[PDB]
């Protein structure tokens, strides 16, 4: 029964992200002393059905110049690795259980910035080939500083394991051990999604859209997983995945509130940001909690 | 460039050499040349010209199609055998594979064409560091790994060397290509001795590189990079011409100079394995390379060309900067054959 | 012959992209042959090597290429028989770079310096 | 003293990232030479048994040697279990 | 200002006593597993090595069989100068033996997950 | 055996397209590149077979160094096309033997 | 050349990777560990032309394991020739070699 | 050159140790503790002789101590070693710190009987 | 293997859905009617690439903690981080890092 | 009011719900009623290939007790 866990993986986050754009609507909306979307539906339920139907019943419009095998590859690659970051997520155990699950999140990561360079070389225009470099360089530069701070993270848990992340936080949340680190991974979050204050770029299209909510969640998941450990008895793996849910619902909201809340940064803004505030901290830090476990003999197990 | 940031690279490039020369790892001895590589860029690129950098670029792909050809001889002896230490290569293909990337790194025919173009490029203290201190490193390689070289292998090489410097160099009116092409020569009869004995090798290259040390001195005083150019020193300063002469006929192998020793100790050697034919032929092409130096000794102060009138204004200047050790190597390559039997000290 | 078909693969990919076709495409049969290759090292038994091709390679070296384009215009019988015990000997090897290798990482750090240093110097112009 | 006071005065205002950084990182350089628990974190990492403890060949002279694991020779992990 | 600062330290210095316990435990557990491991080690090598000399044999058996009317084979003939024993490799012991348990003796742990 | 012939093969393919040498320098620098992973693949897996374990850094070590180099080389080719507006090969002849 | 500065001063910068049976950590051994030790324990202090000579067997020894071009040619020899017996149809499988076996521990 | 060795198939016959890798975890301190005499008498003749052929003898004997360990678990402790290799097995990990508690009657049992 | 069949169920969703949403608006009938390069880019590409080499160099360092040579690992660990730091402060210094 | 937000939001948790729990049921569905056993370090996967040689039926997780030792 492997591939009906795959599908029971793979349907519900489709879900999930099209019933996440009626969330953000309403939030905001609500946030702006007005209502979301309460006519179609409800109260607004039938609203992604109806904004899926009318983009898959409208024309696309083909560049008729562009070369079309990048062109339907970029989504292609989007959707697939969007999907693929959920394989190795436990809640409280993984579809598939991994070694160096981290370290295959981040390299799936890093493969994300295809996509972007792909669609911006493919479409057959100067200014969004400007638009796509830009992007891509702000992605690198975040993903930078992520994987520093990611591994100075699990230096507290003794391997990359993700269920190991469950051990590590029995009885303590890692957000009380590590806060600074927890503030730059979510700014660093919002800025590898393209998310406001960083927002500063039919059918495809609606793939891309797609591909970048899931991401959205998954990161949320993969930060509730890493900074707020849920509770697990293993008799009853159902609160755990009420507790971890919850917290990934509560970060996505709190994504939503940050987009409802701040003006957008200027690029060379951004870029003196990270370059210029992040890394030296994370640096110092990446070296604090490399001396601290040494300094306290509280080095974690497994090696 | 900033000349503490001048002062780091050059000493990462020597850094890189040593490295490669004390360590017994042969992946310690890649990471010397990778050093060595990634330090010498930015050196001939120093001033800033389209010429330098096409100059840089040839440099960089050369030596990094070298250095992957290195790594890949490496890896097929680490399969063959599970050694890691430089020592007998183990391997025929390996060590066939060893040979031509150290022959591409050194600049031996038939990867010489290389040599003329970056020597042009780069300015004259870009090609004396060139033809001067990136030898070290790969003939100290070939002399740890002597005794399992095809000798068939690297005496094509190395007359192929001779052959290609003695008739390039008769083509040049540009120096810094006589510079290169004599390069060439010189290599291939360091090389042609590295199956017989390493002592000789290591003398020739003591004594090739205190003459192109002087040579390329000299050529920094005088400031000329054309046979025309060098033809107006003697009406400043005729002492530098005659100096440069003196040095010229050492550099083609006459006796009693220091430049003889080197192919007189080479045939002796040669001889006493049974090679006859081989060290004939290359005396026999040194003669070329004696031509073109005889070329440039006519042209530079055996006879006098005419001058110009503003010459006169430079009558009245003196050199700001002295460069030291110009006179001892003057001494050094021209003097030293009384010495010869000094070489068992196995320098 | 699980082994052998990647083998095949990571053959044809290299031949693709060595005829030098158009860069960019180039560029793709290079990722299309280093994924192949990464995955014949994860089929072997090396996951963090494995994973430090499909992060490092893939993910920073020819996505700085691409970047830089686009600016511009028989097995298994050789295995082991024994087992590992309660780690992995990979992990281990790769970990003794701290407490056996100080050669190694002072070389290495002093020449990603320098290398800092030098692309600076070079791109500076003038 | 005044001059390097004013200096991280200065430096504290219009520049606080910088200060905190240098600071984190000067703590993780110095701190571990002077606490007395990294000595217990080397023995911790010694007291793990990653191998089979191959026995020795008993002659009669090795009294330190302990032949069950229940005597009382050998190493003792009770200051482990305080800890 | 210094209040702030003052909770943030103080947080950071209770998350860093409670994870000092919390490790210091888990340290101590994984002593006790190890140790659970090494008492059950010798009855592990003791299976593994009759269980492999069962293969051997079997597969000696065989190759005598098949090998009868070759000219100059030698049957169990050693292929090392040496008479120290060597472990087998992978291809020795299933050599014979079907594609389903090879696949398994290969990859079954590579592939689990 | 089979497996170490075709990883063999594929050096030698990308050093023969690195000397063929059509246009587009970055062609050069692919070629290069896809040598050093050929060479990755093929130390990795003798490193693996063998349990030489203290040999499981040099890879990385490898990987770490060829990335550099790569960088210098791309560094290259911007000044170069700074100069003539393309990255063509033919460009590179003013200097001759 | 060689300038052996480690030897001189005792500093061990690059001998401890050069090897398969020197000091791997958690003592893990290489495949052929007792194969190499053998060979450089016959080759010690000997020289190379002595070594080459005169240390053969253990050098063929240690290739043979690190290669094992002979152990796959021997079993490619038996199986080659039990697919020739099968389609001829003179010998056939035990159970144990066809999955009818009964395992042990 | 020269012929492999190796013993009948008749030398490789023992009455197997037939319980599963939980039961052995729960029962592995107080085997390690009792049957350590033949355990490391084999584990010694195994690091010296570097020949499997010629520890079977050893072999055999651990395997009859450890016969008789369990023989005398089932004798006299048999329900609370059940509960507590149940508890072990249940985990994916097999970890011990899960159900302490079965594990204290466990070794109050054995306490009281061995 | 369990891996391979997810990564293949995973693309061939994605190809799946992608080709529908591209062929299904293609059936009804319709009307159916560069030079400056900038180097600052390209720098900061090259940062990164030097970075992530230097963060490939920092990943071992979960296994690193466990060797019983604690002072040299902790000592080589600081060595990589005050050298990666150090780099960063060259480019910071000799305007760099500039827009 | 805002606790019109409260369906959608339910829903997107439903969906979230969904993945977890069906992992760890179907877990306990081919494991026997127990947790998946996890092998990494190859000392586990050893113990899983006993357990899987000394079931008698090819299946890790069938587990003998005492009561098979006779
Ligand atoms: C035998 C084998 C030998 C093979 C060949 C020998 C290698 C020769 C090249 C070495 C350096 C190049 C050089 O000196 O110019 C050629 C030089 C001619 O001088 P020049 O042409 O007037 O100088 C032009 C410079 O390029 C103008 O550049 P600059 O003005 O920026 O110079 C800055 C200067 C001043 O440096 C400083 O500012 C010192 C500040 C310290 C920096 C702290 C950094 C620490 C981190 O530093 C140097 O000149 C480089 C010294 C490197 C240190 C080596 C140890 O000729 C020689 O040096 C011949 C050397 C004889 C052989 C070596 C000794 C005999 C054995
Ligand atoms: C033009 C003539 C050449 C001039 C050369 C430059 C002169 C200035 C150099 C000043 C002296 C440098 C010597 C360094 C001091 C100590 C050296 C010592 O530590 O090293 C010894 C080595 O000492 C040197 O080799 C001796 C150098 C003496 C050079 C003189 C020979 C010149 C040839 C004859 C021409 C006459 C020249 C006389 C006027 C100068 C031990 O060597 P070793 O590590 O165990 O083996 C490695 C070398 N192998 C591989 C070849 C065996
Ligand atoms: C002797 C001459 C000194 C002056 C000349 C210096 C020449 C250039 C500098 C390079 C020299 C490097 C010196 C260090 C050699 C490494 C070996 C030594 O340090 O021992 C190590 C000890 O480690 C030391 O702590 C290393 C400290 C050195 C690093 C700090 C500064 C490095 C700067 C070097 C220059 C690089 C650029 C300059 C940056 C400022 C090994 O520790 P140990 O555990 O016993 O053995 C490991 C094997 N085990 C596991 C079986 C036990
Ligand atoms: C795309 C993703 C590539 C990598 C996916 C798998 C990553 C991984 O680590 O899983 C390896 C997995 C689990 O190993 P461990 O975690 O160490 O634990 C098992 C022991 N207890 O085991 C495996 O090696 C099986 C997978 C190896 C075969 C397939 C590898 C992928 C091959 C892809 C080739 C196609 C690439 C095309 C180009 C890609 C460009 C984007
Ligand atoms: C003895 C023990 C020592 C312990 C060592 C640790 C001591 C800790 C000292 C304080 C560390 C705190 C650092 C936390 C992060 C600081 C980064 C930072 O300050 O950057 C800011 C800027 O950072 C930002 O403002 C980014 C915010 C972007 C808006 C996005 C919304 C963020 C607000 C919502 C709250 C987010 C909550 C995160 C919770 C995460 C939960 C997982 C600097 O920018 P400038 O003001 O322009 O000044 C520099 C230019 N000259
Ligand atoms: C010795 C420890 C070292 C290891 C820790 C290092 C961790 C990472 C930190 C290094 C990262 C790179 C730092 C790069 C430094 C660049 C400095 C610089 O040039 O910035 C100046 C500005 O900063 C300066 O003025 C220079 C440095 C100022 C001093 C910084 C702190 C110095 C030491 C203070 C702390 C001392 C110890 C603290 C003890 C407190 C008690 C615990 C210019 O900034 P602009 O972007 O141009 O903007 C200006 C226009 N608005």
């Amino acid at each position: 029964m492997f591939m009906i866990n795959i599908l029971s993986l793979i349907i519900p986050i489709l879900l999930a992200v099209a019933f996440l754009t009626l969330v953000e609507r309403k939030v905001l909306g609500y946030m702006q002393l007005r209502k979301g979307p309460n006519v179609v539906g409800p109260y607004g339920l039938l609203q992604p059905i109806a904004d899926a139907l009318k983009l898959f019943t409208k024309e696309p419009l083909r560049p008729a110049t562009s070369s079309i095998s990048m062109f339907i590859i970029a989504p292609i690659l989007a959707l697939s690795l969007a999907l693929t970051m959920w394989v190795p997520l436990p809640m409280p155990y993984p579809l598939i259980n991994m070694n160096l699950g981290v370290l295959f999140m981040l390299a799936m990561s890093s493969l994300a910035v295809y996509s972007i360079l792909w669609s911006g070389w493919a479409s057959n225009s100067k200014y969004a080939l400007i638009g796509a470099l830009r992007a891509v360089a702000q992605t690198i530069s975040y993903e930078v500083t992520l994987a520093i701070i990611l591994l100075s993270v699990l230096l507290m848990n003794g391997s990359y394991t993700l269920s190991t992340l469950i051990t590590t936080q029995e009885h303590i949340w890692m957000i009380f051990t590590s806060w600074p680190l927890a503030m730059m991974w979510f700014i660093s979050t919002l800025a590898e999604t393209n998310r406001a204050p960083f927002d500063l770029t039919a059918g495809p299209f609606a793939m891309f859209f797609m591909a970048e909510y899931a991401n959205i969640i998954m990161m949320n998941a993969f930060t509730a997983i890493l900074f707020l450990g849920a509770s697990h008895d293993p008799h009853t793996p159902e609160l755990y995945t009420i507790n971890f849910v919850l917290k990934t619902l509560a970060l996505t909201i709190t994504f939503l509130w940050i987009r409802a809340s701040y003006p957008r940064f200027r690029y060379d803004q951004l870029m003196h940001l990270l370059w210029k505030s992040f890394l030296p901290l994370t640096l110092a830090l990446c070296m604090w909690h490399i001396s601290l476990p040494i300094m306290t003999a509280s080095i974690p197990p497994q090696s | 460039m900033n000349p503490i940031i001048y002062t780091t690279l050059i000493m990462t490039v020597m850094s890189g050499t040593m490295l490669v020369m004390i360590s017994s790892h042969w992946l310690l001895i890649w990471i010397g040349f990778e050093m060595n590589l990634l330090a010498m860029i930015p050196v001939l690129m120093k001033n800033f010209n389209p010429r330098a950098t096409e100059a840089a670029t040839k440099y960089f792909l050369t030596q990094a199609t070298a250095s992957m050809m290195l790594m890949m001889a490496i890896i097929i002896n680490l399969l063959y055998s599970g050694q890691w230490t430089i020592t007998k290569m183990f391997n025929p293909v390996a060590m066939t594979m060893m040979t031509m990337a150290l022959a591409m790194k050194l600049g031996l025919s038939p990867f010489h064409f290389w040599v003329p173009e970056v020597t042009q490029g780069i300015s004259l203290q870009a090609g004396l560091l060139l033809l001067t201190w990136q030898k070290l490193a790969p003939l100290s390689v070939l002399c740890q790994i002597s005794q399992s070289i095809n000798p068939n292998l690297m005496l094509t090489m190395a007359m192929l060397s001779i052959l290609i410097g003695g008739w390039g160099g008769l083509n040049q009116t540009q120096l810094r290509k006589i510079m290169a092409y004599s390069s060439i020569a010189h290599m291939g009869w360091m090389t042609a001795v590295l199956p017989y004995n390493t002592t000789m090798t290591i003398l020739n290259l003591l004594i090739y590189i205190t003459m192109t040390l002087a040579m390329f001195m000299l050529l920094i005083h005088s400031s000329a990079t054309t046979t025309l150019s060098l033809s107006h020193t003697w009406n400043k300063m005729p002492v530098i011409t005659s100096l440069m002469m003196v040095t010229l006929l050492s550099m083609g192998g006459l006796p009693p100079l220091s430049g003889f020793m080197p192919k007189w100790m080479i045939i002796q050697e040669m001889t006493k394995n049974e090679s006859i034919i081989m060290p004939t032929l290359m005396a026999m092409t040194a003669l070329l390379n004696l031509y073109f130096y005889m070329r440039l000794a006519y042209s530079s102060s055996l006879t006098m060309f005419p001058s110009t009138n503003n010459m006169k204004m430079k009558w009245q200047f003196e050199h700001t900067k002295q460069m030291k050790l110009l006179p001892t190597m003057i001494v050094l390559s021209t003097l030293v054959l009384p010495m010869t039997p000094a070489l068992s000290s196995l320098n | 012959y699980i082994a052998f078909i990647l083998s095949t693969i990571f053959v044809i990919g290299f031949v693709g992209f060595s005829s030098k076709p158009s860069p960019i495409y180039g560029g793709l049969g290079l990722i299309v042959s280093g994924g192949v290759g990464c995955g014949i090292v994860l089929n072997f038994g090396g996951s963090f090597l494995g994973l430090m091709v499909f992060l490092i390679y893939l993910g920073g070296m020819l996505v700085v290429f691409g970047y830089t384009t686009a600016m511009a215009t028989g097995d298994w019988v050789i295995y082991d028989t024994g087992d590992s015990g309660f780690f992995s000997e990979e992990a281990m090897g790769i970990a003794a770079l701290y407490s056996y290798g100080t050669w190694l990482v002072i070389v290495t750090g002093w020449s990603l310096l320098i290398g800092v240093v030098v692309i600076m110097e070079i791109t500076r112009g003038n | 003293a005044g001059r390097i006071a004013s200096f991280l005065k200065n430096a504290w205002a219009k520049e606080p990232v910088l200060v905190a950084s240098f600071a984190i990182g000067g703590l993780a350089i110095i701190l571990p030479s002077l606490s007395p628990y990294t000595n217990y974190a080397i023995r911790i990492n010694r007291a793990t048994p990653y191998n089979y403890p191959v026995p020795l060949r008993d002659d009669g002279n090795m009294p330190d040697v302990p032949s069950h694991p229940q005597d009382p020779q050998g190493p003792s992990l009770e200051w482990l279990k305080n800890l | 200002g210094y209040s702030m600062f003052a909770v943030g330290i103080g947080t950071l210095l209770f998350g860093y006593w409670s994870m000092m316990k919390w490790n210091r435990e888990r340290r101590r557990l994984q002593i006790e597993d190890f140790e659970a491991r090494i008492a059950l080690m010798p009855l592990f090598q003791a299976e593994k090595d009759r269980r492999v000399l069962q293969m051997l044999r079997e597969n000696l058996e065989e190759e005598a069989i098949i090998m009868k009317d070759v000219p100059d084979w030698k049957v169990g003939e050693s292929v090392f100068h040496t008479t120290r024993w060597v472990t087998p490799m992978m291809g020795e012991l299933y050599g014979l033996r079907t594609n389903e348990e090879i696949l398994s003796a290969t990859y079954g742990f590579i592939w689990y997950t | 055996p089979l497996v170490y012939m075709n990883i063999i093969m594929a050096f030698a393919i990308a050093l023969a397209g690195l000397l063929m040498y059509r246009s587009h320098l970055m062609s050069s620098l692919l070629c290069l590149e896809g040598m050093m992973l050929s060479l990755f693949i093929m130390s990795t897996l003798i490193i693996l077979n063998t349990h030489f374990t203290l040999a499981n850094m040099m890879p990385i070590i490898l990987l770490v160094f060829a990335a550099c180099e790569a960088a210098l080389g791309l560094s290259l080719l911007v000044m170069v096309s700074n100069t003539y507006g393309t990255d063509y090969v033919q460009n590179l002849n003013l200097l001759q033997c | 050349p060689f300038f052996d500065v480690q030897k001189r001063l005792g500093l061990d910068l690059d001998r401890w990777m050069t090897i398969q049976s020197a000091e791997q950590p958690h003592k893990i051994p290489g495949r052929c560990h007792a194969f190499e030790k053998e060979w450089i324990e016959c080759a010690h202090g000997i020289g190379g032309i002595r070594a080459e000579k005169e240390c053969k067997i253990e050098f063929d020894d240690f290739v043979e394991c690190l290669l094992r071009q002979k152990t796959m040619k021997r079993l490619s020899a038996i199986k080659r020739q039990r697919d020739k017996l099968i389609k001829e149809g003179k010998y056939t499988p035990p159970p144990h070699h066809l999955g009818k076996e009964d395992p042990r521990p | 050159p020269g012929i492999v060795e190796l013993p009948t198939l008749e030398d490789l016959k023992v009455q197997e140790v037939k319980v599963s890798s939980s039961v052995l975890k729960a029962a592995a301190h107080h085997y390690g503790a009792q049957c350590d005499k033949p355990n490391k008498e084999f584990m010694l003749c195994r690091w010296e002789e570097k020949d499997p052929r010629r520890c079977l003898e050893e072999g055999k004997l651990v395997n009859q101590c450890a016969l008789d360990f369990f023989r005398q678990i089932k004798r006299h402790c048999a329900e609370p070693f059940t509960e507590y290799w149940t508890c072990i097995d249940y985990s994916g990990l097999q970890l011990f710190r899960h159900c302490r508690k079965q594990q204290a009657k466990f070794d109050e049992c054995v306490l009281d009987k061995l | 293997m369990n891996i391979m069949l997810t990564l293949l169920t995973n693309v061939t969703l994605a190809s799946l859905l992608v080709l529908i949403a591209f062929w299904l608006p293609q059936l009804n009938a319709y009307s159916e009617k560069r030079l400056p390069f900038s180097m600052k880019f390209f720098l900061v590409a090259i940062t990164f690439l030097l970075f992530d080499l230097e963060i490939a160099l920092l990943l071992p360092l979960p296994w690193a903690s466990q060797t019983n040579n604690l002072k040299t690992m902790l000592t080589m660990a600081l060595f990589l981080l005050i050298l990666l730091a150090a780099s960063l402060a060259y480019e910071w210094t000799q305007k760099g890092l500039e827009w | 009011m805002w606790f019109e937000i409260l369906p959608g939001i339910a829903v997107m948790a439903a969906c979230l719900f969904i993945p977890g729990m069906a992992t760890a049921h179907i877990h306990k569905f081919t494991n026997g009623g127990k947790e998946k056993r996890v092998a990494h370090f190859s000392y586990q996967w050893n113990l899983m290939e006993r357990d899987r040689r000394i079931s008698g039926v090819n299946r890790y997780h069938v587990t003998k007790g005492l009561e098979n030792i006779d």
